[PDB]
Parts: C-alpha cells; structure tokens; sequence
RNA sequence: AGAACCUUACCUGGUCUUGACAUCCACGGAAGUUUUCAGAGAUGAGAAUGUGCCUUCGGGAACCGUGAGACAGGUGCUGCAUGGCUGUCGUCAGCUCGUGUUGUGAAAUGUUGGGUUAAGUCCCGCAACGAGCGCAACCCUUAUCCUUUGUUGCCAGCGGUCCGGCCGGGAACUCAAAGGAGACUGCCAGUGAUAAACUGGAGGAAGGUGGGGAUGACGUCAAGUCAUCAUGGCCCUUACGACCAGGGCUACACACGUGCUACAAUGGCGCAUACAAAGAGAAGCGACCUCGCGAGAGCAAGCGGACCUCAUAAAGUGCGUCGUAGUCCGGAUUGGAGUCUGCAACUCGACUCCAUGAAGUCGGAAUCGCUAGUAAUCGUGGAUCAGAAUGCCACGGUGAAUACGU
C-alpha cells in the first residue's frame, strides 16, 4: 500500500550517488577519530550540509515491486502476503514446506 | 591428514536438484579426464522464513517456508584445470550453479 | 469458506515448481525479481499462442528457458529471427548469455488457464452462464486429466449482487504433496465489474512431475574410488 | 471422549543409579528440568537418614511413602435431580506420586540449611505418623471411603436401568445409570 | 560480617562482601582484596575484625551513598530550571532512556486508579 | 571391526566410539587420561559403571572417542559404547547386557517446530473478552 | 549517560547559522529547523527557535546547556496526566 | 518481524505542478566524480575534473531543475458492488459428486445404528448403489543398522611431536547426505459379538498403525483486507499527487493480551571445571594489527562458510556456602562515563560499563498449552536486518509427572 514512500525511495539511490559517495567517511575524517590532531576546526566543519537525504540510514526499501507498509523481507526482495502468493502459483526456487 | 589438490564447490536449491547435477558433472569429469574423485556430500543449509498465512489476523497456525542449499565436494585427484572449464561449461541441468578455483 | 492454502505448502518436496534456479545470500533478490520480470516481459511476446506451463531455469553461465505448449514449434516462428528475438530478451532482462527450447507437458492439449478462458467469454458478454461452468468442465474431462476442480466468483451473469458457485468432478485431493497439478487464478474485467475462475487441475499422483531420485550420487561413475584413504 | 486406552510409556535411568525406586525418587524431586542435580539431593538425603539409624538409609524413607500415601479418590457427578459422588479406585503409579510430590513441597519450605536435612527430617516425621501430610492422606481417603452410598442421578436411573435390562440394586456408577 | 546494604553475606566468599558496603562494586572489591594480600576465596566471616577494619579503609575513599545522592539532588534541582524533558521525566522516575511507560508500572508511575479498559 | 571389537553408543546425539581389547586395565580417552578430558568432574564415577559390573576395571582395556550432546550425554554414552562393544568373551554378553538395559536406547527422537506457537507444540493461551 | 558519537564535532549545520550571528551580538529569535544539533561555545548567548513541527519554540541557549541536543528544552511532547474525559452533553 | 526524520499512515512547516516514474515536445545544467559555501533541507551558487551516449548534432535519452497536453499517480469511498485471498467450527468424524428408490411433495436415504478407528478402517445390518473428499498413501526426516564418498570429515596402530588429524601417514571408527534397510496391529496372549482394532508380551536401535513432520472435506458465518494486489460505478488530478525537514505510535493514570526473567536453595554466589548442534556473512563480516574498563574502533590477510569468524555457549559439573531476613534471591530507577547506521541519536532507537539502590515472598476474579526430545529451563544462531532484541523462528545443552475417568 500507498504510493508516497515508494516514489521517495525510487529518487533515493541516484541521490545516494550523488550527496553522499563524496561524503561518506568524511564526517568520520574531519570531525572524530581520523581527525587526529588535523581538522576538528570550524573553517572545515561547514563542508557536509547536503547530505541527509542520500544517507543509507534513511534507505529502508520496503517491498521492491509494489511498495508495502512495514513486514518487507530483504531475502526474496518481497514481503509476507507476496511471498506465499508467488509460492502458490510456483514462481520461488528451491521451495520447501518444512518437514523434517 | 591428508589434504585435497584442487577446490571445486557445486550449490543447488533442492534435494533432486543437487543429486541431477552432480550425478551429470562426475559424469563429464570422466569424459575428459582420467583421474576422478567422488563427491563428499557437505553440511548442508537450510534457510527459516516465517511468514502469515492470511493477509489480516490471525496467530494460532501462521507460515513456514523452507529453502535448502546443497553443497557438494567432486573435486579431482589430479590438479588439472582443463577439466574443471569442462565441468561448469557443460553443466546446464537442473539448475545448478558449480563454482570453480584454483588451489 | 475457508480456502485452504491450495499449492504453496505443497511444493519442493518430490513436486517441481515454475522456477529452478540457486542463489543463497544477500543476491537472491536481485535473481528473483529479474525472473519475475523475465517470466512476465516474455510470455507476453510469445502470447500469439495460447501456452501451458513456463520454467525458467539458470545453471553454471547460462539462461535456460523451458516452454510447454499445446503445439509444439508455434512460439519458435519462423526461419529462426523469432527465436534469437525471443534469446535477445532473455539475456538483456537477466544479463547472461540466453538459451530457449520447446518442450510439452504431459496432456498438452489441455491447460488450467484455458478452461478460465472459456468460462469467462460468456460472462464477458453478458449472456449464457447458467450451464457454462458445466460445460467447461465437460469438455474439459474429454480431453484429459483424472480430475478437476472449478470456482466461479464474479458480480456474476452481470448480476446487481454477487455469487458464488463451483463444480468439482473425480479425483482432486487437497493434502496431496507428490506430483505437479497445475493452478490458475484468473482475474479479468468487464463493463458491470470484476469476474474471476480458480482453476485447479490434477493430472496424475505420481504421473507427471519430477520423481525421487532412486541412488546416491556418492557411488556412482566414479572411475577412481579413491584420492589416497589411506589404502596407498 | 478418547477412542482409545493408552498407557505410560518408557523412562529413561540416570548416570548415577540402575535402581528404579531411586530414578523415580529423583525425577519427581526434579524442578527447573536439572535431575543431574537432583541425584545428589537423593543420595544425600538417603545418607543423612541413614547416619539417624544405621539398620538402613531406607528407615524413614519408605513407611513415609505409605503414610501420606493414599488408596481411593471421590468424583462429583450431577446432571439432574440432587447433587451425587462416585468414588474410583486408581493406580499405585499415582498414589506414589501424590505422596512423593507431597514430601517435596512440605520438605522445600520447612526451610532448613541443606535441602539434605529438609528431605531426612521430613520423612523422619511422617514415618512416625505426626508430619504434615498424614492429614491430607486421612481427610481424602475418608471422603472416597464414605461416598460410595450414592451414584449419578440416582433417583431417575434407579427406574431406567430396571427398564433397558439390569439390577435392582443400588451400586456407584462413571455418570451414568445404576 | 553483614552491616551495611541488600547483598552483604554472612559466611559466603570475599568477592561479593564489599559490594553494598557503600563505594565499592565488584570490580574495585577485586581490586581492593588483592592490595591487603587478601584471597578471592575466603569467606569474610572467619576474619579478625581488623582485617575487615583494613578492607573498610579502603572502600571509604570513594563515594559513599550519603554524597552520591546529594548529586543527584543537584542533577534534578539543576535539570527543572532549565526544562529539558529527558531530566523532568528523571525526577519522577519515568523511565525515559530507552523504555515504555505503559508497562506495569506502580513502583514508578504510582499506584492502581479508577480508569476504563 | 578388524583389529578391535567397537561400540557406537549414541544416546542423545552424542556418540561414544569405544574400541576394546584385553590389558592391564587402563583407559585412554581422546589420545588421554579421564583426569585430562572430564578434570574435576562426576563424568569420570559413570564410565567406570558398567566395567565395575562386569568386573573389567582391571583386565578391559580401552581407547575412547567422544563428540555431540554435553557433559551428562557423554557419560550417559560411553555407558552404552562400552556395553555395545563388549561381545567378545561371549557372543551373547551384548544380548544380555541389553536385556539387563546397558545397550536399551530410550524412546527419544528428533522433533522440529511447528508454527502459530511460542514452542515445539505450545500454542498461545487465550483470555480474552 | 549517551556520549555524542565518538570524536569531537560541533554539528555543521547549526554552526553556518550561529556563527555569523552570535559575531553580531544577536539575542533576536533564529528561525531554525534542523533540531539534530548540539550546543557549543559558539552557541552560548544566542536565542535558536526551535521547530516542533507545528510552529518554532524560542531557546535561550546559555553556558549552564552544555551535554545536551537542541529542541529537549522547550516541549517535545505533551504530558499525560490523572483526570480527563472526553465525553459530555451541550445544546 | 527489526519504526530518529525515513518509516507512514498521522500532524505542521517550506516548495512545485506531466508531477518520485515510463513515452512523446520544449529549455538550462551532462549524469558520474572531486570540492568550498549559503539556506533547515528541498534547493542553489562557485570551483576543479569530464562533455561521453544516439542522431539532421533538428533534437533527445541518462540524473536534476523548468513547463504543456494526452497521461502518469491515488493507506479515493463503497467488504449488501466486487475479484484474488484467508479465519472459525475440528482432525467434527463426518461432507459431497453421479444415480435409483419411498412419499403428492418439501426431501430423506447414503452422509444413520451397534461394535471398532487417523480412517467411508473393518465385522454385523436396514435402499442405498457406484466414486471422490476429510483420513490412509506416495513425501522429506530420525532412529540403529547396511551402504558409498574420504574433505573444508575422521584417527585403532604408526611417525614429526609440546601428542593438537595441524602434517608424513592409516580406513577400525564416528562423521556429513543420501539409497535406503527395519516394524506389518504382521505375530502371540488378553480384551472385543465372530470381528476390525486397542493393550499387554518379546527380540531389538526402535514397537501402538516404529519416532517426527507433512497433514484438515462441502460450507453457512453478509465473518476480515478495496491498505500487497485486482477492480467498476466513480471523485481529486496546482490534488484523496509529489520533493524536503522536524515532531508522534513506543505519551502514562491505569486496566487488558501475549511473552520474557525473578520471588529461590532442583537455585545464586565464590573459586576451580566440562561438552554443542545448527546457521549467517560479495556496498558485507573478518584472524593479525595498533587503540579499547568492556562493547567496539579504523586498517587488513582471508572468506564463501564443515576451510575463515561470530564463540569464553550457558545452564550444568567439582567443592564450599546460604536460611525466608527483599537474602546469600532480584537487581528496575537514577547519577555518570564509553559505543553503533548516519551532518545529525533529545524526546522514539540499540549495546557496553562504574557506584548506589527500590518494586517483587509464586499474585484474586480469570485462564491456557502440553502425551515426550514433549513439557520445563538455560544458552546459541538465524529470519527480520541502515542501527540494535526481552519476542518469534529453528537448534543444541540438562530433560519430568501421568494419561483411571467423561
């Protein structure tokens, strides 16, 4: 369901791309511990004001062929309901019901 | 302990799948070499998913699904690489996947 | 009407299924979505004829279509341009180097998803579905298979409320866990609203399929039994 | 309901006994699931009543488990008329067991330094018929042993049986006519 | 010997023993043993008094309850006047770090009240 | 078997891999001593067990492999491994120390979890209004 | 009780807006709404008002702040309480 | 099933309408990468690298901004307008498909009785006959045991040797995954109406349709989802779309469902001491490395997981100890420090650790699951998975009472 948070994370990965490849470790290099003695100063701690958007934190994914709220499953690239809908129909490999 | 002289794995998805394929690559590793080793069969891996059964409600059955991930050895006693281009080359049955290397 | 879940619980476990391909870790995602697509873009291009199972399978470097039909060389064409068009887009959806061959099923001239082709032209229409469902279910029965199963739902004959109704014939069972038995579930508009057929049909219980593998693939054409195991 | 019988099954022995009066002693002491504990608490009781007397380390052990141990049980049983009971004879297997979990409740409470002397001492006093559940085994037998004058719904199927073939007795009955 | 705390044993091993004589958790009680030349297998119970009176001197250096608590005082009575939420909720005892407060509750949040289900 | 009589004795899933023969009455255990693999132990009054019975602490000979299960299991093992292997003074000795119970395996097997539970079987309580 | 990342920083988004504010002496409301931010030296004397998204809520910010992230000052949320309803009758 | 914003419905604030996304026309910037800065971020300006792709170099795709239609999009309403899908009775022990018959018929009969069962299984028998469904079966798995492979597995004797399969070497052996064998309520005895079958009996690894799992009929219930998804009638399309930030479900008054771990001593503590199974790791984890109170940190050989690592697995075991005293159980709160994904951990996130220290004595009404690898209890891994678990899911440690009776 509902369309909004799939449209956002389609633009994400090209956004992903562009702020956030360039800046990466860079908060890491001139602010905490790679800043050892260099950086950690205000005239570089301005540099990292694009990326907030394009962060891997916020790239959450949810079902990648129809978009669904929360229960996503990374494994199938599908969720719940969708997996056990594809298993009735045959289309998923290898597929087992549990007997052992 | 004695060690091996090459390194070959075979991965497949089902029980038949596995047994097809593997049966069909000791058959090629005859056919263009001479000096062949059996296959060990590995522990194999089995993936958990559970999942519901309906779309709303409901906690007292629920879903279960199960993918298994057959490994085996084959290997062979000589070293011999030419065979091995052989081995995943004419390895298009059931749907497996043999990874090679060298060493 | 509690529908229990009629195929998907069933499978792996000496019955084949519409996809046989490995991939294990964190790609399998990236493999099934590309066959999703692959099943989906292709069986539209070879749409000309009506077709009756789809396998799509992926060993060591190669894309390996099979196909099942009611007539074999229908979706092949021509020459052989239509072929190496129907292997273009097997690769550029996959991105591996593509085969096809044709093969049929066992009953070839009969289908689950035709028979919900020749219940719904009457409800398309808006005229005789009375004894359609029936009739379906006849033919059906002189072309083959042991036993089938028919559930017609719909705002049906175009009525201004809803029904349900069915038609089951031999022998269908439900716990079953051995053979492929093929399913559809058709889905389909028209000017009142939505119609649809679950169609189960069952071929055989040991007839058809895969069946277990009688050996250890441990023994046998192993021209050396040994590495060293000690014995030299 | 049940369509059929079904009995006990096998139980396994323990890495320190071959002897089933002691497997037994140690399975029902067993809490939290650990028995590998519990054999030691067996065997460490049977040594401290046995320092008491020295003819055995069974002493108190085993007229404790007949002391508190009953023989019959009452069911209350009604669907009409007045209210009834029907008394059962049932198996050692399970007089033993009310018995042997009645030592360990009252023993574990009893609250003295080593669960060794709590089991020693309280086999000691219901041996000599003076511990805590020589009352329970009096007041349930005498309630078993009183009720069997009365049987399910009498006052009907005293006239129903006579009718559908039998006696002209008053006997009990498992809810049913007598 | 037990004087001090909630878990002071009488006649159990060293190692536990200072650990609600105020200051001192496990970590130090190690630590503290150790410099007396004392083992990390007595029990406490079977020492001189004076021996105890040595390990005692050695906790009495760090912070004490009766300090500790004053600061909490201060952390509460510094927090209301500047509003920091995280710091009201700490003052009532709402479990505010990473936790829910729907929970059973009474200890905390207060007592059993007239309220629909 | 074709240089020492062997027992099996898997009990648990552990298996104790036992290989017998006459001696002067020792044991070894995973290339050791009893005091090396179970040290500081109740493991090691259970695997004499069943050679105090047959009166083979002294003139039984032994080479003991262990693996699976956990410390109780494997003592519980090498009670069946040793009385499994012991046929050679008599063919009938295995029969009748399984008669006496030393070889009887109990009734217990693997089981996997079922779904819509908290465990193996145990469905979720209700108490809803 | 929750150290703020490992190293040293300042929040660099925050600090672009401030910076040139607290050269001027300003005490004035700051329209601000990057809320994941700390308090610094640099910070102290000015007045950054805080998105709650609804509307912005001024914080003073002084010397006594320091060890803590912007918007926790002012409301983050309301209470609940130990006396209300809903329910009524008005004609 | 892993919810800071995102998520995501919710709410408020910026900002635009072909629009995050496809094709089709028009304009500015190549996208990609490195890099300073303003603003909240959207977004933009400047620097430095590159001007690729196809071609009428008309012009466009790619990403991003701009604009127009056709059109995209819609957790848009209506679940007596619907499709797909599923929960219940219940493992009820019955239901249905074709057809005959008895009654004027509605409809029964079968599909109901007795005895027996997972069973429409089986003895007896009436109008039910023939067949399917539930159930039985094929099925994967275990158990010994046969059987083959012989590493990334193993080691009775033998060598290098600290006595570790690490390696010369060996195949007795588990051992992994698979052909399977064996056990059929078949036998004997009791029970049972002759009888199905239950129980007992025995050898054996193992007997109750061997142990486990798969496994659930037609279908009323206007049952629940238009919110995976399909979809008409039918509404917005400068929006019931869409880009960006922040706040909230997880508040706290309590009640309520479920589960977790405690209240003990079958346990905790101190010291000393032991053995797993299984599985996850191609933007990842990961030996060594230097740093670290510990968790972790950045670097990296290595890896594809029977090879490398999570991992010291814990309870348990050895001894001593403890007396109902909130303790020798429990350790919440809180002060205060250290960490993770990311500009950014404050409320909404997770883990480490230092000091102090409360609630809780097995909980009322209510109430369920369980027949044995179960139940109970302790750790483990995994699905999920940006970041993290008390749960779930599956595993292995230690592993129970009883099943008369309705």
């Amino acid at each position: 369901a509902k369309q909004s948070m799939k449209a956002r994370e389609v633009k994400r990965v090209a956004l992903a791309d562009k702020y956030f490849a360039k800046r990466a470790e860079l908060k890491a290099i001139i602010s905490d511990v790679n800043a050892s003695d260099e950086d950690r100063w205000n005239a570089v701690l301005k540099l990292q004001t694009l990326p907030r958007d394009s962060s891997p934190s916020r790239q959450r994914n949810r079902c990648r062929q129809t978009g669904r709220p929360h229960g996503f499953l990374r494994k199938f690239g599908l969720s719940r309901i969708k997996v056990r809908e594809a298993a009735m129909r045959g289309e998923i490999p290898g597929l087992k019901k549990a007997s052992w | 302990m004695q060690n091996q002289r090459i390194r070959i794995r075979l991965k497949a998805f089902d029980h038949r799948l596995i047994d097809q394929a593997t049966a069909e690559i000791v058959e090629t590793a005859k056919r263009t070499g001479a000096q062949v080793r059996g296959p060990i069969p590995l522990p194999t891996r089995k993936e958990r998913f559970t999942v519901l059964i309906s779309p709303h409600v409901n906690k007292d059955a629920r879903d279960q699904y199960e993918i298994r991930t057959h490994l085996r050895l084959v290997d062979i006693v000589e070293p011999t690489e030419k065979t091995v281009d052989a081995l995943m080359r004419l390895d298009l049955a059931a749907g497996v996947d043999v990874q090679i290397s060298l060493g | 009407g509690q529908k229990v879940h009629p195929n998907g619980i069933r499978l792996g476990i000496v019955k084949p299924w519409n996809s046989t391909w490995f991939a294990n870790t964190k790609e399998f995602a990236d493999n099934l979505d590309s066959d999703f697509k692959v099943r989906q873009y292709l069986t539209k291009e070879l749409a000309k004829a009506s077709v009756s199972r789809i396998v799509i399978e992926r060993p060591a470097k190669s894309i390996r279509v099979t196909i099942h039909t009611a007539r074999p060389g229908i979706v092949i064409g021509k020459k052989g341009e239509d072929v190496e068009k129907l292997r273009k887009v097997v690769a550029d959806i996959a991105g591996v180097p593509a085969q096809i061959n044709i093969a049929e099923v066992r009953k070839p001239e009969l289908d689950a998803k035709l028979v919900a082709d020749s219940i719904t032209s009457q409800l398309e229409r808006r005229v005789m579905f009375r004894r359609a469902m029936k009739r379906a279910v006849q033919n059906a029965m002189r072309l083959g298979a042991k036993g089938i199963k028919v559930e017609v739902s719909g705002r049906l004959g175009g009525a201004e409320i809803a029904r349900t109704e069915w038609y089951r014939e031999g022998r269908v069972p439900l716990h079953t866990l051995r053979a492929d038995i093929d399913y559809n579930t058709s889905e389909a508009h028209t000017t009142y609203g939505v119609i649809g057929v679950k169609v189960w049909i069952f071929k055989g219980e040991i007839l058809g399929g895969m069946a277990a593998v009688e050996q250890p693939e441990k023994p046998a054409a192993q021209p050396k039994k040994q590495q060293r195991k000690g014995r030299k | 309901p049940r369509r059929r019988v079904i009995g006990q099954r096998k139980i396994l022995p323990d890495p320190k006994f071959g002897s089933e009066l002691l497997a037994k002693f140690v399975n029902i002491l067993m809490v939290d699931g650990k028995k590998s504990t519990a054999e030691s608490i067996v065997y460490s009781a049977l040594e401290t009543l046995a320092q008491r007397s020295g003819k055995s380390e069974l002493e108190a052990f085993e007229v404790a488990l007949e002391n508190v141990r009953p023989t019959v049980e009452v069911k209350s049983r009604r669907v009409g008329g007045s209210t009834y009971q029907v008394p059962v004879e049932v198996r050692p297997v399970r007089r033993n067991a009310l018995a042997m979990r009645w030592i360990v409740e009252a023993a574990r409470k009893r609250g003295d330094k080593s669960m060794a002397l709590r089991l020693a001492n309280e086999l000691s006093d219901a041996a000599e018929n003076k511990g805590t559940a020589v009352k329970k085994r009096e007041d349930v037998h005498r309630m078993a042993e009183a009720n069997k004058a009365f049987a399910h719904y009498r006052w009907l199927s005293l006239r129903s049986f006579s009718h559908q073939a039998g006696a002209s007795s008053k006997q009990p009955a498992l809810g049913y006519l007598n | 010997a037990r004087i001090a705390g909630i878990n002071i044993p009488d006649h159990k091993h060293a190692v536990i023993a200072l650990t609600s004589i105020y200051g001192v958790g496990k970590t130090r009680s190690k630590a503290i043993l150790a410099a007396a030349g004392i083992a990390e297998d007595v029990k406490i119970s079977e020492l001189s008094e004076g021996q105890i009176d040595t390990l005692r001197d050695e906790v009495a250096k760090f912070v004490v309850e009766g300090d500790l608590r004053r600061e909490i005082s201060m952390s509460i009575k510094r927090l209301m006047d500047l509003g920091c939420y995280r710091g009201l909720r700490h003052r009532r005892g709402l479990p505010v770090r990473g936790q829910r407060t729907k929970t059973n509750a009474r200890t905390r949040k207060g007592p059993r009240k007239p309220i629909k289900k | 078997a074709e240089n020492q009589y062997y027992g099996t004795g898997r009990r648990k899933s552990s298996a104790a891999r036992v290989f017998i023969k006459p001696g002067n009455g020792k044991i070894v255990i995973n290339q050791r001593s009893l005091e090396q693999y179970f040290g500081r132990e109740t493991a090691r009054m259970v695997v004499r067990q069943p050679l105090e019975l047959v009166d083979m602490v002294e003139k039984l000979d032994l080479y003991i492999t262990v693996k699976g299960g956990g410390i109780s299991g494997q003592a519980g093992a090498i009670r069946h491994g040793i009385t499994r292997a012991l046929m050679e003074y008599d063919e009938s000795l295995r029969s009748e120390l399984r008669k006496a119970g030393f070889v009887t395996r109990d009734a217990r097997q693997v089981e996997r979890k079922k779904v819509g539970l908290r465990k193996a079987r145990r469905r979720p309580q209700f108490s809803k209004r | 009780p929750r150290s703020l990342k490992k190293g040293p920083f300042i929040d660099l988004h925050l600090l672009k807006k401030v910076e040139k504010a607290v050269e001027s002496g300003d005490k004035k409301p700051l329209r601000t709404w990057s809320r994941r931010s700390t308090i610094f030296p640099n910070m102290i004397g000015l007045t950054i008002a805080v998105h709650n998204g609804r509307q912005h809520v001024p914080v003073f910010v002084t010397d006594e702040m320091v060890g803590h992230k912007l918007g926790e000052f002012a409301p983050t949320r309301t209470y609940r309480g130990h006396a209300a309803d809903k329910k009524a009758k008005k004609k």
